[PDB]
């Protein structure tokens, strides 16, 4: 019956308690994980269970879960890995549900350091988001229009700390990129972010082409308040980038 | 006198420097 | 300050103390200290700061070993900056070393006599009996000095694999793996493991975990010494690497590819390592025409880190007595530079060439400057490239290549032209 | 919603009764940032339009611009001023370009630089059109000398070359050693750009050893550089080798660190953020000091050298450890840099990322180091210790804390107080 997802649940959520217990309470050295393998056996059991009662909605709800106490455990490159399994199960069904879990995949990749990773996941909501929510049936609807603004933001940081060759350059970056230029056009064209902050970012991916370091420090100042916290690290690791290079050794 | 090149895009050239 | 001590069950790779050993530590190491400044948990650096890393394993026979001494001695079931505890964190065979029984500041040993009498007054005569257990299995990392730790073993009522490899001396397949390459390396006489472990490391992003692609590479990279994504791919050139030292022509020209293809960190560490690589497996004669061509592409997305290149091959040739290619391959390729099209780019191009062909002390040392200024054309730029083919015009090139150089030169004066205001 | 829907129905009034121009210049003269502010809304839009078409009324709009741009600065006000400034009447081109000369471009928000160089650039052609008579008159000699003068004695004219040649379009109508080599890298290290650090310590690695130290203890030597030169020189020393560069740099490191602290007061007070100078004596000195931008911006740049170096000096040679007398002025400097970001954070805004990071470094390995330890948990350094936590817990609430939120949820003062924060 389908009451054995609801106990191998309540098992997980024992087990779960038991290494928020030793890792995050006590903080005790001595732990090795044993109750999170035994978390992350039931809770691929339910999934496995709700997955052939076909109920993929209730299985990417036990995949958020392991998510994120993998992320509360210090385990962020991992539960990148589950966030991703729920936005797959949700999507043909509950595309913001998958927006959603996509968000939370690419914060965790950020902090596993995996930028390209972060880059594809951002590049995938975008595509997403317009494809669902976006449409006369065009500018966004107010949910969808604030996963946009998040991605944008966030696409443009990571191409300024990454800055792709040719071919890795996608159309999708070359398009975006192509935006925070002017030219020609005064006598509306910030989209979906407000008009500050498009005109602050303009400035940022004008001053690092520029190698313009002293406006990025104050552009980095004057964006602090705008940014969300995950975007003023972005934004520092494009002015560290800057002022001291990595795959140098020296 | 800036402009983007050919071979990278992120590289910045020079055409009135 | 700390973290716990680390006494790795692998032994110290033989091969390594080799000519073709020494050299692929050097870049080998170089790859190391990328590959962890890309992947590792940081668990005991707080600093920014990305080339500070370590690992707690002390020296014994003390002060800790250094982790360009420990390339591939770390557990593989352990993920790459990992601190935290596991159940094999000391090696039996440093128990046996460091307390002599081969079959700090505190009174541990005190704390060590305490808990086997208090267990075992408990556990000899369930929840209890399993956290002591517990207790056991961690507290035996520090039992020293005794038989009493038999003790353990009369105390009677992943599985065994954190069991069989003290017997032998996500968190499944790590086990496993690191089961697999233990057996290999040291009860070799009593295949499909290393067929298993490429497939492994050939599935895609997602359906192989980042910390189970980085720890099986790395098993197989043990198997291969002894002679018994940027990062994916950065772990993918110490696979490379390491039966490079251990068709030539194709095993460089990915090289050149990793460079055109990869982002600029990843790129950045190719051609730091590229010169070594060049040197170790090809002579000059043949290495000139690849690397001229590959600063030269329109398919080069990086002259600035191709500039540093070129400048270890011409320094090379200019140091080991074969001066003659320094002037040659020079004569050869300006037809080719002269005649690239954005011109401040092409000029800048000739600064790099002539400077790290040069003769002297200080045009050789210049280079950093002229990196500096890609892409530019002010004041400076064109008096520097007069002044840099005035170097060459004097102490390399005979008037029959002297005039070839002032026919080149005329070609495209029709910043070009004012050296025909100082080469006279 | 009244004083702007007010502006707008008058603006209305204004564009259907443009037969008299009394009500248009008292809406320029007394309402240009409302009528900037507002000119997205049709019947300001259509007056904008209006005053584009009559050459005094277009000289009003200029002159009151110019009356108010030091609060038309802000990024949206600056671009909806370029758009009403775009389209202006053709009589004022001479006007117009001297407000984009004079009052803009020096901005540091680059987007708006570019849109006022391409509409400085468009009006210089406007005026290349026009005849002689009736384009000279609107910008003479004299005029455009100062116009010139001003983009080369700033750097504009480098910056913007479309304009600078297109003002000129208008107008009309011998390798020495190390003596050479010092004075070009003089060029690149003794000034404060740090678009090239790398590359910069990689110039001043080749300054032969007898040199660096007068190179690098200098007044215009930049002090951004001395991070760079302890990580190249640590490579050096990592590789076995001697480093002139890492010697030089710890030495001006240390140097500069200890010269610094004797600025201080000589009796140090807790730095409290709560309500700072009751003895005056004390915290008006702090502000001279700290309010200083040649003095603050010297601390996260000192600070970022000395995090470089005391991450390495657990792995260094001995005797390039921390000279025992440095102990005590180590923990000030670290100390009064904590406190310059606090002050930073009380009177302006967040500091610098870097330079948070750079305060925080120091304070996290000076912790780290037994030697330093040993120093601020001395009782001569109590008020050191409660500077320390005050600063740390005040960062941290200012970064974290929303106004209405606490950091937790569901034996003078200072003393206890101190042990309140640490605790929570």
């Amino acid at each position: 019956g389908p009451g054995e997802a609801l106990a191998l649940t309540e098992a997980a959520r024992l087990f779960l308690r038991q290494e928020r217990d030793a890792r995050q309470r006590l903080v005790c050295p001595a732990a090795y994980g044993e109750p999170l393998q035994a978390a992350a056996s039931a809770l691929g059991a339910a999934v496995r269970l709700h997955l052939e009662l076909g109920q993929p909605a209730a299985a990417a709800a036990l995949c958020l879960e392991l998510a994120a106490a993998l992320r509360d455990l210090g385990q962020p490159a991992a539960a990148a890995g589950h966030f991703q399994r729920a936005a797959q199960l949700q999507l043909p069904q509950l595309p913001l549900a998958a927006l959603q879990a996509l968000g939370e995949a690419a914060s965790c990749q950020l902090l596993a350091r995996d930028y390209t990773g972060a880059l594809a996941v951002f590049t995938r909501m975008q595509r997403l988001a317009r494809e669902h929510g976006s449409h006369p049936v065009p500018a966004a609807l107010g949910a969808f229009s604030d996963v946009l603004v998040r991605c944008e933001v966030s696409r443009v940081l990571l191409l300024l700390l990454l800055q792709p060759p040719p071919a890795k350059l996608l159309p999708e970056h070359a398009q975006t990129l192509e935006k925070y230029s002017w030219e020609a056009f005064d006598s509306e064209s910030s989209g979906q972010l407000p008009e500050e902050l498009f005109l602050l970012l303009q400035s940022l991916v004008m001053a690092t082409h520029e190698k313009d370091t002293e406006a990025i420090k104050s552009l980095q100042v004057e964006m602090w308040p705008l940014l969300t916290a995950e975007q003023n690290h972005l934004l520092h690791l494009v002015l560290q980038e800057t002022i001291s290079p990595s795959g140098q050794g020296v | 006198x800036t402009r983007h090149w050919q071979n990278n895009w992120w590289i910045l050239y020079h055409e009135f420097c | 300050v700390s973290c716990l001590e680390q006494q790795p069950r692998n032994k110290p790779l033989k091969a390594l103390d080799t000519r073709f050993g020494r050299k692929l530590s050097i870049i080998r190491g170089i790859v190391e200290q990328e590959i962890q400044a890309m992947v590792s948990k940081r668990e005991n650096i707080a600093t920014h700061h990305l080339y500070q890393a370590w690992d707690p394993v002390p020296s014994l026979s003390g002060a800790l070993i250094s982790h360009e001494k420990l390339l591939l001695q770390i557990n593989p079931e352990r993920e790459l900056g990992s601190m935290s505890y596991k159940l094999g964190q000391v090696s039996i065979h440093s128990v046996w070393l460091g307390n002599s029984i081969t079959p700090a500041g505190v009174d541990i040993h005190s704390c060590s006599q305490f808990l086997l009498e208090l267990y075992s007054r408990w556990i000899l005569p369930a929840i209890l009996i399993s956290e002591v257990v517990r207790s056991l299995l961690v507290v035996s990392d520090l039992f020293t000095e005794r038989n009493q730790f038999e003790l353990m073993y009369v105390t009677l009522t992943v599985g065994a694999l954190h069991g069989i490899l003290y017997v032998l001396e996500q968190q499944h397949v790590l086990v496993m793996c690191a089961t697999a390459f233990y057996l290999i390396e040291n009860y070799p006489l009593d295949a499909s493991i290393i067929q298993m472990c490429g497939v492994m490391l050939s599935g895609s992003e997602e359906s192989t975990p980042s910390i189970i692609y980085h720890c099986a590479l790395r098993g197989l990279e043990r198997l291969l010494l002894s002679e018994q994504s940027p990062h994916r791919a950065m772990a993918a050139l110490g696979l490379m690497l390491t039966c490079m030292y251990t068709v030539a022509m194709e095993r460089v020209s990915v090289l050149f590819d990793r460079i055109r293809k990869g982002f600029p960190c990843e790129a950045r560490v190719v051609a730091r390592i590229l010169p070594q690589f060049l040197d170790d497996f090809f002579p000059p004669q043949d290495i000139m025409n690849k690397v001229i061509g590959e600063f030269l592409s329109n398919q080069q997305p990086y002259p600035q880190f191709m500039a540093t290149v070129v400048y270890k091959v011409f320094q090379t040739l200019h140091s080991t007595g074969q001066s003659s290619m320094v002037r040659d391959w020079v004569m050869l390729s300006l037809s080719n530079f002269t005649q690239r099209a954005p011109v401040a780019m092409a000029t800048w191009s000739l600064s790099c060439f002539f400077v790290s062909a040069s003769t002297s002390p200080w045009v050789a040392a210049i280079l950093p400057h002229v990196i500096s200024r890609m892409g530019k054309l002010e004041q400076v730029d064109v008096n520097l490239f007069c002044l840099v083919a005035t170097d060459f015009y004097r102490h390399q090139i005979e008037e029959l290549d002297r005039r070839a150089f002032q026919s080149v030169l005329e070609v495209v004066a029709a910043p070009y032209h004012r050296l025909l205001t100082c080469l006279r | 919603i009244v004083r702007r829907g007010a502006l707008i129905l008058f603006c209305d009034y204004v564009c259907q009764n443009l037969h008299d121009s009394e009500h248009l210049t008292w809406l320029i003269v007394n309402h240009i940032q409302d009528l900037i502010s507002l000119s997205h809304e049709p019947p300001v839009q259509d007056f904008i339009s209006a005053v584009h078409r009559n050459s005094a009324a277009s000289g009003l709009f200029i002159q009151a611009i110019q009356s108010r741009c030091e609060n038309l600065s802000t990024p949206t006000m600056l671009k909806k001023t370029l758009q009403c400034l775009e389209g202006i009447h053709l009589s004022q081109s001479g006007a117009v370009l001297t407000l984009y000369v004079d009052r803009l471009l020096c901005t540091p928000f680059r987007v708006l630089a570019r849109m006022v160089d391409i509409l400085a650039c468009r009006r210089v052609e406007m005026l290349l059109a026009a005849n002689l008579q009736s384009s000279m008159a609107q910008l003479p000699m004299e005029e455009l000398n100062r116009i010139q003068e001003y983009l080369q004695s700033s750097g504009l004219a480098q910056r913007h070359q479309r304009l600078y040649s297109l003002l000129d379009r208008f107008r009309l109508s011998v390798s020495p050693d190390k003596d050479w080599y010092v004075h070009l890298v003089k060029s690149q290290c003794w000034t404060r750009s740090d678009s090239a650090l790398l590359e910069g310590a990689e110039l001043v690695n080749r300054i032969p050893a007898e040199d660096m130290n007068a190179f690098m203890m200098n007044s215009e030597f930049n002090l951004s550089l001395l991070a760079p030169c302890l990580s190249l020189g640590m490579s050096e020393i990592s590789g076995g080798q001697k480093s002139a560069l890492f010697e030089a740099a710890r030495e001006v490191t240390l140097a500069r660190v200890s010269g610094t602290v004797q600025q201080l007061p000589a009796v140090h007070h807790v730095f409290q953020p709560e309500l700072p100078a009751e003895p005056a004596a004390y915290w008006s000195k702090l502000n001279d000091l700290f309010g200083d931008a040649a003095l603050y911006q010297s601390l996260p740049t000192l600070a970022r050298a000395l995090a470089q170096y005391l991450v390495v000096v657990s792995k260094l040679p001995s005797h390039l450890h921390l000279p025992p007398e440095k102990e005590k002025d180590i923990v000030k400097f670290v100390v009064a840099t904590l406190e310059a970001l606090s002050w930073h954070l009380i009177h302006e805004q967040i500091p610098l990322s870097l330079d948070l990071q750079a305060g925080l470094d120091c304070c996290c390995l000076a912790l780290q180091l037994p030697g330093l330890w040993s120093v601020v948990s001395s009782t001569e350094f109590v008020t050191h210790a409660c500077s320390l936590i005050h600063c740390v817990h005040f960062i941290l609430e200012a970064v974290a804390v929303q106004p209405g939120e606490q950091l937790l949820s569901p034996n003078p003062k200072y003393i206890t107080a101190a042990c309140e924060m640490v605790a929570e």
